[PDB]
């Protein structure tokens, strides 16, 4: 089974192929996979159940294939399309201001998300 | 108008006001003032009734407003105690019930053989802090067919006329209601009923249903305000009420309810005085007329 | 009434309007007679006057008068002497309510406030008593049950709970009986449901025999026989 | 006098009845949202618990406790206080972190030297991940939570919609994660300090769930309490009504007697 | 900065525009002021 | 049986009831119905007591039940007012205390020297919605020794007979009480005033000790109930109280208590009515009888 979850919304409850971006680069999981624990980095995630493919922008989290083949994905928030141009423009401006401004760490996130967003 | 125990100064203003509104051309003011002796006060509504009987007997209609029988009661008490006649509850003579009941039974709507003629009556009773249990109020409440119960809180809350709908009832009611106004006021009754129940829910996160009720209820209450000493024609009551019934006033802000009324009326006077004349003359509104009325209301509501 | 009962041997039914106004009239007459009015201003002869009035109402060997009186409580103060004196004489109380009538029930009788002092088991028959007690218990439980059922949801209605709800909401409708005087007034042909068939109606609903016939196919119909027809009409 | 002092008191009682009624209804309204959140949250938590179970993990001491600032929501405050005292038998003295005023006060009384950290507390709105995250972050930095080899969190599990049982759970340290026996069946890294990351991640993930559970239990308790209040208020309405009615009769009698006494002369 | 705080800031950044709903924004609000304690004694309840 | 202020119809039902239970042959009925004149009603209890005194002064044991002295008060009130004697407290005449006291004190357990006379007195007072504070009730309470206050709430909540145990006292009761019913009645009044306390704070008292008492208390309450017009034998009452007091009634689930009572009694009679005969004559339980009963009670309870 595939748990794709947010605190307020559980998007999925095994689902055929899932492609995830983790602090390990990108990992794709298809059926059985060894039972990993992976920190999910801020991400563009694709989940495929059968041939149907769904595209998610994910705030990072944790990923854990369980030895009972339950892909526990927990993340704070996510769809790709809802997140998706004016928002990017705004994010660029905010990134710049924060760039000048913990404020350093914040700016690092602003750049990271801005790049990840820029990718879409 | 039967001014009972009222100071001559007060009645002079009343008379003057009646003259201002040029109403002496149908009014009679039977006056038993504060100065006037307690026997005169005692026999005063009875005396007044005879004047009415002549009209009723002539087959005509008339309306006699006994204001206030509470002071009549006190006067009878004064007489009785002084005549050493046995005292009774709340130190009022025992047959105060008989007197008041006799008085209110001289008002009637006669049979067509007798002429059909009527003497409509509307006694006014002054409640001593809303003590309806008080002997003179309790008695009168039994005799009368209906009560309208004015409420102090509403008055203070600047709802003029302050009529507490909950404690006002008519048991003749819709039998004597204009047919047009009857059609468009079943809804009004139901809306207000809900508003009373949902009143206390006005004090955080409120159900959408309750909030809809609240918008309708508050606007309706605001609609039912009328500036005293300015009466308003029924043919202009019905369009406004139609709007409220159709909830078209829900959107209109509370402050703009007042503005809406006069403006809508003016809009009807220019735009749809065909409707106004139809309302006036037909006295019944056909589905087509109610249809047209909705259209007019919508158009005005847009402006 | 007494001429009818005593000298024509028939049953009579004597309506009185407010017996509150019987009291009120009497209180005045005492005071007029100059007698010291007793507590709460009521007659010093308060008891005796009711006593004379309400002991001529009886079942004689010849016949029996029966009297339906109208009691308009003084401010709902049951504790006031005049209602109390009346209640002493009363044998049954029929407590119509307009809230109940507003639940579409004609007759307007409020069933939980309907009480008789000859609701006694022996008097009405043991079987009748058992049926009545069950219907009362059903309604009583239903009413209370609906209080928190409405709030909590109908999902809380267990198999046991909904057994009662199904029967109860069916009973509630079954009470609605259009009747002959108001055949015109409601517009629905009257029904005069006799006592034997009343026992039968409730026996079956209690035994859930006719609990499989819709709720509103017990709305505005008379006895057990009647709801056979209504069942057919519901389908039709 | 009697009549009026009764009457005003009865009016007060009436107003109290009305307020407790109103409150009970609004509590129900809030309760629905509370429950909705708790499901989604609990599902997320369960996914993490799946790791801990399968890993077969299992852990000074830390005490964290959860209440709202809001009172008048049953005995949540003092049942939780009672259970805190119970786990302050286990280790006598501990560092108390109080999330919410109601537990803060009661606990502050029972142990005052133990109080080290406290939080003004989560507002009207149900707990949110962001809030949980900041509280967790400060817990790590300020309190160095991992240093305490015991970590325990207390909250109120809303056992049934008519009950609440104060409940606790043990937060599994990163040291624990390392030495978990089926740690060996969860592997892919050693150049990422996955214990040190996962510990932090579940510090918050567990905490948010606990807070959500607690907040819901509080709103549920408030509904229950305000309902029971209405019942109690009703009883006073009836008792003082009987007094009112009797008092009304008495005034009539006494007044009448005075008139009669005068008349007799 | 803690790992979940790192993710938190990221979540907030993702909440940065008009292409998204109110509930997210509500989840991006902060009330509490962490009431620092000592000894009993209370260092100031600095905003969270 | 003194019937004062009661409908003549109601009295006729009573007479028929008594003759149905064929009890008439040992009893007198005196009647002063509501119709019967107020002075006749006034003298009615006094006259009845004279008849009773003839039995008392035969030395013979008797009982007189005065239903309802509250109606004697209303009658005396009427009489007093009609004698134009000034109204007393609560408008009940000032000699109302004297009236009741003179009536009541004519019932006595005369000394063996003076005859061994007895005439038990039970006078039935009709409280207006309870509240024992009320001039007529308090005046009576002061004269009488013991009260058997009945609670409406309990009556409604199906305790027939509805004997309030908070407000039922017997101020000389224990002397009368048979030794069997002293032994078996092991401070049951105290126990159920522990049940009364326990259920006071139950809605807290979650203590297993309180719960044990609650379980006993609720179950004990079930035993108290008795289907009216079917009274139990004294001999039979002795085991029932033994069972409940000695807590063998926790061994019975609450629902099946009614079954237990009848079955328990049937079991005892069949097992050994020898015990029941023995306590019937002895009126005391020896250690052996007590043990035999304990043993037997354990036997049925188990079964």
């Amino acid at each position: 089974k595939l748990q794709f979850a947010l605190p307020h919304e559980t998007l999925y409850s095994e689902v055929t192929q899932v492609n995830l971006p983790a602090k390990s680069g990108r990992i794709g999981v298809l059926a059985n996979h060894v039972p990993t624990v992976e920190q999910l980095l801020p991400g563009v995630v694709e989940v495929m159940e059968g041939s149907n493919s769904k595209k998610f922008f994910i705030s990072g989290g944790f990923a854990t294939v369980q030895p009972d083949s339950q892909l526990c994905v927990t993340a704070i928030e996510a769809p790709l399309e809802s997140f998706s141009e004016n928002i990017k423009n705004l994010l660029a401006e905010a990134k710049k201001n924060v760039s000048s401004s913990r404020e350093a760490a914040e700016a690092a996130i602003q750049v990271e998300v801005l790049e990840n967003l820029q990718s879409v | 108008y039967v001014a009972v125990g009222q100071k001559r100064s007060t009645v002079a203003q009343l008379v003057q006001t009646l003259e201002q509104h040029d109403a002496m051309k149908y009014s009679i003011i039977v006056a038993a003032t504060a100065s006037e002796a307690a026997p005169l006060q005692y026999l005063a509504p009875f005396t007044a009734a005879s004047i009415g009987e002549w009209f009723r007997d002539n087959g005509k209609h008339a309306l006699i407003v006994y204001d206030d029988l509470s002071k009549q009661a006190v006067a009878y008490r004064q007489l009785s105690l002084l005549l050493r006649r046995p005292p009774g509850r709340e130190a009022y003579p025992g047959d105060v019930f008989y007197l008041h009941s006799r008085l209110l039974e001289r008002a009637a709507k006669l049979s067509e053989k007798e002429g059909s003629g009527s003497l409509t009556a509307l006694p006014v009773i002054e409640t001593q802090g809303g003590d309806v249990s008080a002997y003179i109020p309790t008695n009168v409440i039994s005799i009368t067919d209906g009560q309208i119960f004015l409420e102090a809180e509403l008055f203070y809350k600047g709802i003029r006329p302050a009529i507490n709908v909950g404690l006002s009832v008519s048991r003749v009611g819709s039998a004597a209601q204009v047919k047009a106004l009857k059609q468009v006021a079943g809804s009004l009754k139901l809306f207000l009923a809900q508003y009373r129940e949902v009143a206390a829910f006005a004090q955080s996160d409120l159900d959408a249903s309750t909030k809809q009720t609240l918008v309708r209820g508050e606007r309706l209450t605001q609609l039912l305000k009328q500036n005293q000493y300015s009466p308003l024609a029924t043919e202009e009551q019905v369009p406004l009420i139609y709007a409220g019934v159709n909830g078209h006033l829900d959107g209109i802000e509370l402050s703009r309810i007042g503005e809406f009324e006069s403006s809508f009326l003016s809009y009807l006077k220019s735009n749809h005085n065909e409707l106004l004349t139809e309302i006036r003359e037909k006295g019944e509104l056909s589905k087509e007329l109610l249809a047209s009325l909705k259209s007019a209301t919508e158009s005005f509501v847009a402006t | 009434a007494e001429y009818f009962r005593d000298e024509e041997g028939q049953d009579v039914l004597l309506f009185i309007d407010n017996i509150f106004r019987f009291t009120q009239a009497g209180s005045e007459v005492s005071a007029l007679l100059g007698r010291i009015p007793s507590a709460v201003g009521y007659q010093p002869t308060l008891a005796t006057d009711m006593g004379l009035l309400q002991e001529r109402i009886t079942t004689t060997k010849k016949g029996s008068v029966t009297s339906v009186q109208a009691v308009y409580v003084p401010a709902d103060d049951l504790t006031d002497p005049a209602p109390a004196t009346t209640f002493a004489h009363l044998d049954a109380t029929t407590v119509l309510s307009r809230g109940i009538s507003e639940l579409g029930i004609y007759p307007a009788v409020d069933p939980l406030d309907s009480k008789s002092r000859l609701l006694d088991a022996a008097v009405v028959g043991q079987e009748h008593y058992d049926v009545a007690s069950k219907v009362q218990e059903t309604l009583q439980t239903y009413k209370s049950l609906q209080d928190i059922i409405a709030i909590l949801g109908m999902d809380e209605l267990s198999e046991q709970d909904k057994l009662t709800v199904e029967r109860a909401r069916k009973i509630q409708r079954f009470l609605s009986q259009p009747f002959a005087v108001a055949e015109v007034f409601t517009g629905i042909p009257g029904k005069l449901v006799r006592l034997k068939d009343t026992v039968a109606s409730f026996k079956a609903v209690l035994e859930g025999k006719y609990d499989n016939i819709p709720e509103h196919a017990f709305y505005m119909v008379g006895g057990i026989e009647d709801v056979v027809a209504k069942a057919e009409k519901l389908a039709a | 006098a009697t009549l009026k002092e009764v009457e005003m008191r009865l009016k007060s009682i009436k107003n109290i009845e009305k307020i407790t009624k109103t409150m009970k209804i609004v509590a129900s309204t809030r309760l629905s949202k509370a429950e909705k959140a708790k499901i989604s949250a609990k599902k997320m938590d369960e996914a993490e618990q799946l790791f801990y179970k399968n890993a077969e993990t299992k852990n000074k001491e830390l005490i964290v406790a959860i209440t709202s600032d809001k009172g008048l929501c049953g005995s949540i405050h003092s049942q939780l206080a009672k259970a805190v005292r119970r786990h302050l038998n286990d280790q006598p003295n501990a560092d108390i972190v109080t999330i919410g005023d109601k537990i803060k006060m009661q606990l502050l009384r029972t142990h005052p030297n133990n109080i080290k950290l406290s939080i003004n507390g989560i507002g009207k709105d149900a707990p949110t991940f962001q809030e949980s995250a900041l509280i967790a972050d400060k817990l790590l930095s300020v309190m160095k939570a991992g240093t305490y080899p015991k970590i325990s969190i207390f909250y109120n599990d809303p056992v049934s919609s008519l009950s609440f049982e104060p409940s606790e759970k043990p937060i599994f340290n990163a040291k624990t994660i390392e030495q978990s026996p089926s740690f060996g069946k969860f592997e892919i890294d050693t150049d990422a300090n996955v214990p040190r990351d996962l510990f932090e991640y579940t510090l918050a993930n567990q905490m948010l769930t606990a807070m959500a559970q607690g907040y819901a239990a509080e709103i549920s308790a408030r509904r229950n309490a305000m309902d029971n209040a209405s019942k109690n208020a009703g009883d006073m309405i009836n008792r003082y009504s009987i007094l009112y009615n009797r008092t009304r009769q008495a005034v009539i009698t006494n007044e009448l007697v005075d008139i009669i006494t005068g008349a007799s002369s | 900065i803690s790992y979940a705080a790192y993710l938190n800031v990221a979540a907030q950044a993702i909440r940065s525009t008009e292409l998204q709903t109110a509930s997210v924004l509500n989840r991006s609000q902060t009330d509490a002021f962490y009431t620092q304690y000592k000894n009993a004694s209370e260092p100031t309840p600095i905003t969270k």
